[PDB]
RNA sequence: AGCUAGUUGGUGGGGUAAUGGCCCACCAAGGCGACGACGGGUAGCCGGUCUGAGAGGAUGGCCGGCCACAGGGGCACUGAGACACGGGCCCCACUCCUACGGGAGGCAGCAGUUAGGAAUCUUCCGCAAUGGGCGCAAGCCUGACGGAGCGACGCCGCUUGGAGGAAGAAGCCCUUCGGGGUGUAAACUCCUGAACCCGGGACGAAACCCCCGACGAGGGGACUGACGGUACCGGGGUAAUAGCGCCGGCCAACUCCGUGCCAGCAGCCGCGGUAAUACGGAGGGCGCGAGCGUUACCCGGAUUCACUGGGCGUAAAGGGCGUGUAGGCGGCCUGGGGCGUCCCAUGUGAAAGACCACGGCUCAACCGUGGGGGAGCGUGGGAUACGCUCAGGCUAGACG
């Protein structure tokens, strides 16, 4: 199926996450389809963490399924939230 | 690593004074005025007329025992400088200046570039907040360095302050001498400092 | 876009099938001079309705054959039979070399 | 000549000879050392050189030029090939490396040690 | 046979350069005096003109030629210093438009045949159109 | 680093305390029979420590090995015209414990005119390149409690080097004594 | 270091062999390949087979000597 | 240099998720080939990397994709998907037991063992993060991975002090005997304080979970650390490893002793046969520096395979000539078509890198974010100068 993941890219001790859409069957690293944003866990950076919205429903809509820590980014982020 | 050893017998093997110890390298004392000729035996010999290759070679390690930096680190500077578009001669020069150590011993917080190398790595430099301990730290303009909290109370620093108490600083730096502060403003041109280098041949020398 | 090809009807030796040729100007990658280059393509006529020495156009198609993946679209013009008879000549002088 | 041709055949492109086959460019083949013997070396120069018959672990017999002032070398003595030629000697292309093996280091070398494989004097 | 007429032309027109003589004559093609056209406007040669020697249609040129050097090798100043068909036949060099060149630097120029006509370099670079690289002249 | 210990029962030991033999894996090289094994805080040290050893030992077997040649005017000539021809041999046994029995053995049956020689003496398995030295140096290959391997053993037979496995000392021994010969 | 471990050995000349050098058959034993010494050379000193000459052996390989002495 | 016999096409059927010579029956006699087939060798391929001014040239390690193989070969089964790395069956090869009838095996998973070999790590800790799978869930599993260990194997960062300090100690070295060199180097004064010890001490980890809200959004709660008591901060606190190459020209840097075409060096010219700026040593220098040199390969220089950008009277090089096939190439004008050619637009050209900008790790390497570029390739439109093609004419080529 088709998942909203995180990619591990950095440096030992010095991790960098993209929240990205995938295959289940993939490498951690892996031939991705798309780069909807990036994570920080460090939080080093002001705009530490940064998905796309509109893009991420999208996917969401199609049936891309999030994994749990994903999901929970782009709840912080501000995507789940509907008025 | 550094040098590390004999030292104004670089500057005698050049032949022009190369301000390595900053007093002494002032005085009737830096070799370069009681004796003025290269070390070792044949210094006082016919000195040969030298290769195209070896002016430009010697130049360049003038350049370097100036500002006092590894080799391979030289080199890499060089190879920013080039990657970098302007004045590959002059932009690398203000690189090289933009060196820590270099802006320290500029400012006056110590009387030689050695002894500000050494200084910074001994915590005794801070540059906007942080104690930065590594020389090769590159400052871009508009950026304040200062001697560190628990450093302004040492005497090596006050005597170092009261020597560049009333003499000015370069144009690209300014220097509170009461609070032991000074910001790096502009970033050194090569027309701001009237080095004995030529940065053309150092260049030619890179080149192959 | 299924790939539309220009060529000659070469062979009508087999039943449903025209041989084509398809001679393709393309420059090369390092002297950039232009190479008049040919290749042969095995397409279905399921009519036999066109003949030795006629220009079509051939489609890109699913396959029929080993190495049979063209359809014929239509007949562009009949008669211009002077390229395979070139050919042919090309062919003939491929047997002289060999002993 | 013309383009065209170049098209029609192409540039022969230079199969560069390979200098030396201590198999694969291996950097260093270790030998066990067949017969060692001194030569003579050529028109222009005279000097009793030392060299040694050394075969490989590809299989090959070769002649091999050791350095340093005196060897240490014996009959099966095991060895590690340097290669680099010596233009004195005829079919000899490969040095010796001294210090490794059955090779010990020349002694009474100071200088030039690294080639040799002699370790630092303990100074007074 | 005489295999390509706007080289052939070329190189009757360096001979006359290397040779002093104030005109020469090229046979007659459209191609060809547009050349001659764009060479004039450059300020390369002095003019052209057609005319018919015998019965077949000719262009006369009108070589420029620069001010006698004094001195050592009398000879006066030459104005085509070098002309190379640079697209020769069955070796045909095209360009595109980030492609063309600033042959010596802004100094010498390069005449592009291209869908908007026959053209300089400069002039390609305004309109936005490579095309076949014919001649470097300077 | 101890990566394995097995006692002779046949067992896993993860711990083993003092007066207990067992089958200690991970020693980078195969040590001597009868060494004293000894506990080291870190590596560095016992690296340290093995280097000082190899420094002790290697440069005071140098300096034994070049008190030989000492004249080579009349002794190395002496020396390099051999009257009495040499056999050479090079063993591969199973255990420390039993080469140095075996070369014990047949240094004392070397009476002979033919005199024996070893050239290379360690335990284990025997290799193509043991096949390469034997053919440099005319050379034979004898085992004692270690089976060829299959290749080494095609090897040894197609190339024509003499390959020896045994199960009995004696054995050994026997064929060693018909190693010397006659000729007439 | 410099190694004088040489045999000075008298020899009589035999034949006339390869790159300035005679075989010499020697009082210490064999005919080797003992070559010319450079001073003779320099010298321009002529042997012929029959010269009772004294050879520079080393003892590493036997094979290769030196004719030092002028006959 | 010819190759082909299911081989090339057909009709019918089988088999497939599906086309197809994939397979079979039958008819036909084709198919490919010098624009290089078939054969031999070689070789995973690329995104890239290294080099290079560029064009190119070499390479495909790590990282990313795709393929292929899991001792060798063959073949199916089950399923969404295998002809199935830690499933199956079978033959062979090999190792392992056997009560000789028979079974067990497969590290090209991590670690490790050997063996080859110049040479390559730890039988490490952890599910904490990310991801995988199963599961309502907790959670279980995870040699993916996260990290730690070893190796100067690369690359980067810092230390081996700094400031004084003789018209110049000793030591050593040369000298023309005055002197010079090592060298402000040292010693010695002053100052700082890696190491080191204490005191603390992480970011990475906020969720899945529970409760309120409808099990939705949303709100609060709590736990959860291999790295690691590490990084890092606060206090103290020692002056605290310098080595290697070379020193005749290239090529930076020179003297003396010893040696005597010997011993040696050498990458090339070549140095060495009694005053060697080329050998051994010593001083002195110079290059770099925790490294430096040697070797091996690759590129460069090498425009020594030349497209950019070489030539062929005498250097290596014009075939001995003729006719002629493919092929390549082509006069002038007018018109179309628009294949090449150019252009505009768009789609692609993934990410990582490379380039630019900023930002994080005290800098840098490293990494992150964003941006641009990018040959090529498709699609749509346009342009017709120049090739290409069609059509018409011309007379300078050529032929009569
Ligand atoms: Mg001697
Ligand atoms: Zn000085």
């Amino acid at each position: 199926m088709v998942k909203i993941r995180l990619a591990r890219f950095g440096s030992k001790h010095n991790p960098h996450y993209r929240i990205v859409v995938t295959d289940a069957r993939r490498k951690r690293d892996g031939k991705y389809i798309e780069k909807i944003g990036y994570y920080d866990p460090r939080k080093t950076t002001p705009d530490w963490l940064k998905v796309d919205v509109e893009r991420a429903r999208y996917w969401l809509s199609v049936g891309a399924q999030p994994t749990d820590t994903a999901r929970r980014l782009l709840r912080q982020a501000g995507v789940f939230r509907q008025e | 690593g550094r040098y590390i050893g004999p030292v104004c017998r670089l500057c005698r093997r050049e032949g022009v004074k190369l301000y390595l110890k900053g007093e002494r390298c002032y005085s009737p004392k830096c070799a370069m005025e009681r004796r003025p000729y290269p070390p070792g035996q044949h210094g006082q010999k016919r000195a040969r007329r030298p290769s195209d290759y070896a002016v430009r070679l010697r130049e360049k390690q003038k350049l370097r025992r100036i500002y006092g930096i590894s080799e391979r680190q030289f080199r890499n500077l060089f190879e920013e400088a080039s990657k970098k578009k302007g004045v590959t001669g002059s932009v690398f020069l203000g690189l090289l200046e933009s060196r820590l150590d270099n802006v320290v011993y500029r400012l006056g917080f110590a009387v030689s570039r050695r002894q500000a190398r050494q200084l910074v790595r001994h915590g005794h430099i801070t540059v906007n907040g942080r104690r930065v301990d590594l020389p090769s730290y590159r400052v871009r303009p508009g950026d304040e360095i200062a001697v560190a909290e628990k450093s302004r109370n040492l005497e090596l620093i006050r005597q170092n302050l009261e020597a560049m108490k009333g003499r000015k600083v370069g144009p690209w730096l300014s220097l509170d001498v009461e609070g032991m502060k000074g910001k790096f403003l502009r970033l050194p041109d090569r027309e701001d400092l009237a080095l004995p280098v030529n940065e053309q041949l150092v260049i030619e020398f890179y080149s192959r | 876009p299924k790939k539309v090809l220009t060529g000659v009807v070469v062979s009508d030796k087999m039943q449903k099938t025209v041989t084509v040729l398809v001679e393709r100007q393309f420059p090369h990658p390092l002297y950039g001079k232009v190479i008049k280059r040919s290749k042969k393509y095995l397409a279905h006529d399921p009519e036999e309705k066109y003949k030795l020495g006629d220009v079509v156009e051939i489609i890109e198609s699913r396959p029929i054959s080993k190495r049979k993946r063209f359809r014929v679209l239509r007949l562009v013009e009949s008669g211009r039979m002077d390229l395979v008879e070139k050919y042919l000549i090309r062919r003939q002088n491929y047997e002289s070399l060999s002993k | 000549p013309t383009i065209n041709q170049l098209v029609r055949k192409g540039r022969e492109k230079v199969r560069k000879k390979s200098k030396v086959p201590a198999l694969k460019g291996a950097p260093f083949r270790r030998g066990v050392c067949t017969v060692v013997r001194t030569v003579t070396p050529k028109k222009p120069n005279s000097a009793l050189r030392k060299v040694a018959k050394v075969r490989l672990t590809s299989g090959y017999e070769v002649t091999a030029y050791i350095p340093g002032e005196g060897h240490n070398l014996q009959e099966h003595s095991v060895v590690l090939i340097r290669g680099g030629r010596v233009k004195d000697l005829p079919g000899v292309r490969y040095h010796i490396v001294r210090g490794v093996y059955d090779a010990a280091g020349v002694k009474d070398r100071k200088k030039s040690r690294s080639k040799y494989g002699t370790k630092k004097p303990k100074e007074a | 046979m005489l295999t390509d007429p706007i080289a052939d032309m070329l190189t009757r027109i360096r001979n006359a350069t290397r040779v002093y003589k104030e005109s020469t004559d090229v046979p007659a093609s459209r191609f060809k005096e547009e050349i001659l056209r764009i060479l004039a406007r450059e300020g390369f040669i002095k003019g052209y003109e057609r005319v018919d020697v015998d019965g077949k249609p000719y262009l006369r040129v009108y070589l420029k030629y620069g001010p006698r050097r004094q001195g050592p090798d009398p000879r006066p100043e030459q104005v085509i210093h070098h002309i190379r068909r640079i697209s020769k036949p069955g070796r045909r060099v095209y360009v595109g438009v980030k492609e063309i060149p600033r042959v010596r630097r802004g100094l010498g120029i390069a005449i592009l045949s291209t869908s908007k006509g026959v053209l300089t370099d400069r002039e390609a670079r305004k309109l936005g159109v490579g095309g076949e690289l014919i001649c470097e002249v300077w | 680093r101890i990566r394995a210990m097995m006692d002779a029962d046949g067992n896993q030991r993860k711990e083993a305390g003092p007066g207990s033999a067992v089958q200690v894996l991970g020693f980078q090289e195969l040590p001597h029979a009868g060494d004293v094994v000894e506990w080291v805080p870190d590596l560095e040290a016992a690296k340290e420590i093995a280097e000082e050893r190899k420094e002790e030992r290697k440069a005071r077997e140098e300096e034994e090995k070049a008190r030989r040649p000492r004249t080579m005017a009349e002794l190395l000539r002496a020396m390099q015209e051999e009257g009495r021809k040499e056999l050479n041999l090079i063993l591969r046994a199973d255990t420390q414990g039993s080469l140095e029995a075996i070369q014990h053995i047949l240094a004392r049956e070397s009476t002979e005119d033919v005199k024996i020689n070893i050239l290379l003496a360690q335990v284990g398995a025997p290799t193509e390149s043991d096949v390469l030295l034997a053919q440099t140096a005319n050379a034979a290959i004898l085992a004692f409690g270690v089976n060829p391997p299959g290749s080494v053993k095609k090897k040894a037979e197609e190339k024509g080097v003499l390959l020896k496995t045994f199960r009995i000392i004696y054995d050994l021994v026997d064929e060693v004594r018909n190693m010397v010969k006659g000729q007439r | 270091a410099k190694e004088k471990d040489t045999i000075r050995t008298e020899g009589v000349v035999t034949e006339a062999l390869p790159n300035a050098t005679f075989r010499v058959k020697l009082d210490s034993g064999p005919e080797i390949l003992a070559y010319i010494s450079g001073k003779m050379r320099m010298h321009y000193i002529r042997i012929l087979p029959g010269d009772r000459v004294v050879v520079e052996i080393t003892p590493y390989d036997p094979t290769r000597g030196r004719i030092v002495y002028r006959k």
